[PDB]
């Protein structure tokens, strides 16, 4: 989560029906857009951010939310326009001995700005004495490992989270949703629509 | 990038456009009819600047784009390979790069850090193995990979769309821009959504071709679509009073 | 709820090595400073030393030459060894956890063990 | 060695305010903490960071640290407040915890 990945999506089409009609998502919440209306909207660009957090932290991924993840790992803007999707990944991101490859920023002197990624691993100086890269009192590692295990509770089990931020700026509309066509009938008075020409 | 100690460039040459540069205004078919439209055209009998591409390092010049550029090349082998478009042509701003390597055609919009002397080399069947055009390419915003010959192209950046129209004809003239009528068919429109004010030519180096550059203007034209829809003749509504009557 | 349990010899002969063990239950022994405090009869609390999960250890200057603090994360325990124990070492020994709020471990102790009485008598 | 001095005992009737003082050179520049220890029980943190109370500590307890003196104030002393109160600071020079001599609070 402290190193949440991001991908740009532009100049393409996607059928969001497979998305919001899929039951494989534990959390599916859209702000500023109707989940069932995605195929009906075009956007200049989209950002797909991806990471893993435990269930109890899933609620922090939303505008106006605070907490360790919201403040130090991943922050959303209050005017965020887009959707948040999350689903348990216990079978994938948990291990018998504890999956410690997932970490979250536990120390930070300030909160992250919207869509800010902080990957600094510098020893956090909690006192006046500098740490000089040596752990000790007032000197703690800024990241904390989840150590996910299959026996952890739902709120502690891992969840893969994807945030889709749709941006409809003054640039030409590039990302859209493919509308299914209909069979063609000849020699009958009908209403036609060919690639938008009606 | 490959560095050249001696950088030079041939002086520009000047000629006249005659009556080329016509390209289909829309994607609409008409049959045996005259249609009038006001768009960016290459005005008939315009001043055109032409130069040579040698395949001492003679480097192509960077030229302004203005509102639309008519490019042309007359060569036997495909010496001309592509172009670069933008305003600063550096890493500070997004830059467009179009090329047609031996494999296919590549078009990328990125914050390229272009080389001082863009280089594309071939060695002898001729096989290309040297491509040193840009030192960097970051924050990429677009990517898409697909007896003389006269290859003509028209580039127009309007409404965030870089529109390219093209034509390819077998030309027998040995020197000079050939006089004749041949419409440019649409090649492709790309919604890159960038600003372009200058450009430079991209050539191949064999380990000399000739090209022409003219500039479009907002002009009103009358095209004559044949029965088959081919653009047969055109009239510029501001060349001379006879044109205005037509 | 984190719990600390102290075990060791209730009676140790003079000049022998006193070995006390503190077991942590309900939470991982990691990411916390674990300290030993001794209360001699009739005297106030005296800090003996602390150990961090990374192996960093510090001790009271008056007891540095005789005190060793070790950590066993596999058993979630930490041990205090006092060499050449004397009658002055007869005391109640508690293990305590440094208070860590917001990730910063303060110089206070929030969780204490019930304490174990060690008597040095021949 | 850095030392903290506390009164040996403080007697305050129920309902009154008990003030326990902890003396030490430059203690004002250090974070002073107050622990409560009942007979036969382990010390319990009552105040930290010179004003802060761990969750569950009644509001009647309060801490202050000024100059060379720290003060623990117990408003409305109750029969349950009878215990030994210890002030603890951290000497960064020796990086060690220094505890006060302890004050026996009694409630007649
Ligand atoms: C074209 O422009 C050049 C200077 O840029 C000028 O010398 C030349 O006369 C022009 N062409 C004609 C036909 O006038
Ligand atoms: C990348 O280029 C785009 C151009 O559309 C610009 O808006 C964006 O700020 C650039 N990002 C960086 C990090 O330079
Ligand atoms: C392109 O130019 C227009 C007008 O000068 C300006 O509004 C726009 O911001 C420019 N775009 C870039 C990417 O510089
Ligand atoms: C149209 O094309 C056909 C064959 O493609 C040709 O026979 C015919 O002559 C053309 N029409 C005109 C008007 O040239």
């Amino acid at each position: 989560v402290y190193a949440w990945n991001r991908k740009r999506i532009s100049n393409c089409v996607a059928d969001y029906s497979v998305l919001y009609n899929s039951a494989s998502f534990s959390t599916f919440k859209c702000y500023g857009v109707s989940p069932t209306k995605l195929n009906d909207l075009c956007f200049t660009n989209v950002y797909a951010d991806s990471f893993v957090i435990r269930g109890d932290e899933v609620r922090q991924i939303a505008p106006g939310q605070t907490g360790n993840i919201a403040d130090y790992n991943y922050k959303l803007p209050d005017d965020f326009t887009g959707c948040v999707i999350a689903w348990n990944s216990n079978n994938l991101d948990s291990k018998v001995g504890g999956n410690y490859n997932y970490l979250y920023r536990l120390f930070r002197k300030s909160n992250l700005k919207p869509f800010e990624r902080d990957i600094s691993t510098e020893i956090y100086q909690a006192g006046s004495t500098p740490c000089n890269g040596v752990k000790g009192f007032n000197c703690y590692f800024p990241l904390q490992s989840y150590g996910f295990q299959p026996t952890y509770g739902v709120g502690y089990q891992p969840y893969r989270v994807v945030v889709l931020s749709f941006e409809l700026l003054h640039a030409p509309a590039t990302v859209c949703g493919p509308k299914k066509s209909t069979n063609l009938v000849k020699n009958k008075c009908v209403n036609f629509n060919f690639n938008g020409l009606t | 990038c490959v560095n050249f100690t001696t950088r030079t460039q041939l002086p520009p040459a000047y000629t006249n456009s005659f009556t080329r540069g016509v390209y289909y205004p829309d994607k609409v078919f008409r049959s045996s009819v005259l249609h009038s439209t006001q768009d960016l055209f290459l005005p008939f009998f315009s001043n055109v600047t032409w130069f040579h591409a040698i395949h001492k390092r003679f480097a192509n010049p960077v030229l302004p784009f203005n509102d639309g550029v008519y490019f042309a090349s007359t060569e036997k082998s495909n010496i001309i390979r592509g172009w670069i478009f933008g305003t600063t042509l550096d890493s500070k701003t997004q830059s467009l790069l179009i090329v047609n390597n031996a494999t296919n055609v590549v078009i990328k919009v990125c914050e390229f850090q272009f080389c001082n002397d863009p280089f594309l080399g071939v060695y002898y069947s001729w096989m290309e193995s040297e491509f040193r055009v840009y030192s960097s390419a970051n924050n990429c915003t677009f990517e898409y990979v697909s007896f003389k010959n006269l290859r003509e192209f028209v580039f127009k950046n309007i409404d965030g769309y870089f529109k390219i129209y093209s034509k390819h004809t077998p030309i027998n003239l040995v020197r000079g821009l050939p006089q004749g009528f041949s419409a440019l068919e649409p090649l492709v429109d790309l919604p890159i959504g960038i600003n372009i004010t200058r450009f430079q030519t991209l050539h191949i180096s064999y380990l000399a071709a000739a090209y022409y550059v003219g500039y479009l203007q907002p002009r009103t034209f009358l095209l004559k679509y044949n029965e088959n829809g081919t653009i047969t003749d055109a009239v510029d509504c501001a060349l001379d009073p006879l044109s205005e009557t037509k | 709820q984190v719990q600390l349990q102290q075990s060791g010899p209730g009676l140790v002969k003079p000049s022998e090595t006193l070995s006390l063990t503190c077991t942590v239950s309900g939470a991982s022994i990691s990411n916390y400073y674990w300290s030993w405090i001794r209360q001699p009869p009739g005297k106030g609390l005296e800090w003996v030393g602390y150990i961090y999960y990374t192996g960093s250890t510090n001790h009271n200057p008056s007891l540095k030459s005789r005190v060793t603090i070790s950590l066993d994360t596999s058993k979630n325990q930490f041990s205090l060894r006092l060499s050449s124990v004397t009658a002055a070492d007869t005391a109640v020994y508690y293990c305590a956890r440094a208070y860590c709020s917001g990730g910063s471990c303060f110089d206070t102790f929030d969780i204490w063990g019930q304490g174990t009485m060690v008597t040095v008598s021949s | 060695s850095y030392e903290l001095t506390q009164p040996p005992s403080v007697s305050v009737a129920p309902g009154q305010t008990a003030r326990i003082t902890c003396g030490g050179n430059n203690i004002g520049s250090k974070s002073v903490h107050w622990f409560q220890q009942k007979p036969g029980q382990a010390p319990v943190l009552v105040v930290y960071d010179d004003s802060d109370r761990p969750s569950g500590i009644p509001e009647r307890f309060s801490g202050s640290n000024s100059g060379n003196t720290a003060s623990l104030t117990i408003s409305r002393v109750e029969a349950g407040d009878e215990a030994d109160y210890y002030c603890q600071v951290w000497d960064s020079a020796s990086d060690s915890g220094v505890f006060g001599t302890g004050t026996k609070l009694t409630v007649p």
